[PDB]
């Protein structure tokens, strides 16, 4: 239900050091 | 070979 | 995980390492898809050619970890396998096809803010993030250079065209594999290596954030080499396998 939402990440409203690399390249 |  | 960097703390909560009792070592990663269930890949646990057939009771899990070596009290959770379930149809005998397996632990795991289950993906999820050149994840404590690293280390590598993966080596591609890493034109370098194997291949998503396992580690030629690319299992083609064994427990 909660799968793939990290707790010291999405549920804080943090961004790891370089997942923006990720969303990027979908572009 | 195999990732080992 | 050669050319990548030490994983922030919690990064990959569903990050695994699989361990052998006797003797004591890292074989493998793995991870976590559910309180109990654990994703890894067939040839961490059977490889006949390398005499490799591990039972239950070989084995530990551990889950929560950051350091590669030191026992991480109040945060790592050290579990016991119930069963291994091996892809009936994993072809170790030629090219790893199916390279998937399911183990079960003798108790489910507690999530924490360092323990947590990912997602597996829906055809729907496949459909749109498994393409060539979008950058997905892989995550592990395996070997910095074709040498173990302090910390669990994470690199980000882009989807590779089945062409371009195919015509990378003469072991035969099957749709239930895929290839990621940088070409040689790109500049940039990366890639799994031995320790790394059954480790997860993760995408986030950009319709929901969450963060989805596409991929299992799975095999490559050397690491890190130009012109050739790391292999992953296809998880959302062997998903009605998962669904099979989850379900009929
Ligand atoms: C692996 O080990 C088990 C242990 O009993 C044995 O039954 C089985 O034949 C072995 N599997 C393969 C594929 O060699
Ligand atoms: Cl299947
Ligand atoms: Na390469």
């Amino acid at each position: 239900a909660d799968c793939g939402l990290r707790p010291l990440f999405e549920k804080k409203s943090l961004e790891d050091k370089t997942e923006r690399e990720l969303l990027e390249s979908y572009i | 070979x195999p990732x080992c | 995980i050669v050319e990548g960097s030490d994983a922030e703390i919690g990064m990959s909560p569903w990050q695994v390492m699989l361990f052998r009792k006797s003797p004591q070592e890292l074989l493998c990663g793995a991870s976590l898809i559910s309180d109990r269930w654990v994703l890894t890949a067939a040839h961490c646990l059977l490889y006949p050619p390398w005499d490799k057939n591990f039972t239950e009771n070989d084995l530990l899990v551990r889950i929560g970890k950051h350091s590669r070596t030191r026992y991480e009290r109040n945060i790592e959770k050290i579990s016991m396998l119930e069963k291994i379930y091996i892809h009936p149809r994993y072809n170790w005998r030629e090219n790893l096809d199916r390279d998937i397996a399911l183990m079960k632990l003798k108790k489910p795991v507690a999530f924490s803010d360092y323990i947590h289950p990912v997602c597996l993906p829906d055809r729907e999820t496949a459909a749109s993030l498994l393409q060539a050149g979008y950058k997905g994840r892989v995550t592990g404590w395996g070997n910095l250079k074709e040498g173990q690293p302090s910390v669990l280390q994470v690199v980000n590598l882009p989807i590779v065209e089945r062409p371009v993966c195919k015509d990378s080596t003469r072991i035969r591609i099957t749709d239930n594999m895929f290839c990621a890493g940088y070409k040689p034109d790109e500049g940039k370098r990366g890639d799994a290596c031995e320790g790394d194997s059954g480790g997860p291949f993760v995408m986030k998503s950009p319709f929901n954030n969450r963060w989805y396992q596409m991929g299992i580690v799975s095999w490559g030629e050397g690491c890190d080499r130009d012109g050739k690319y790391g292999f992953y299992t296809h998880v959302f083609r062997l998903k009605k396998w998962i669904q099979k064994v989850i379900d009929q427990f």
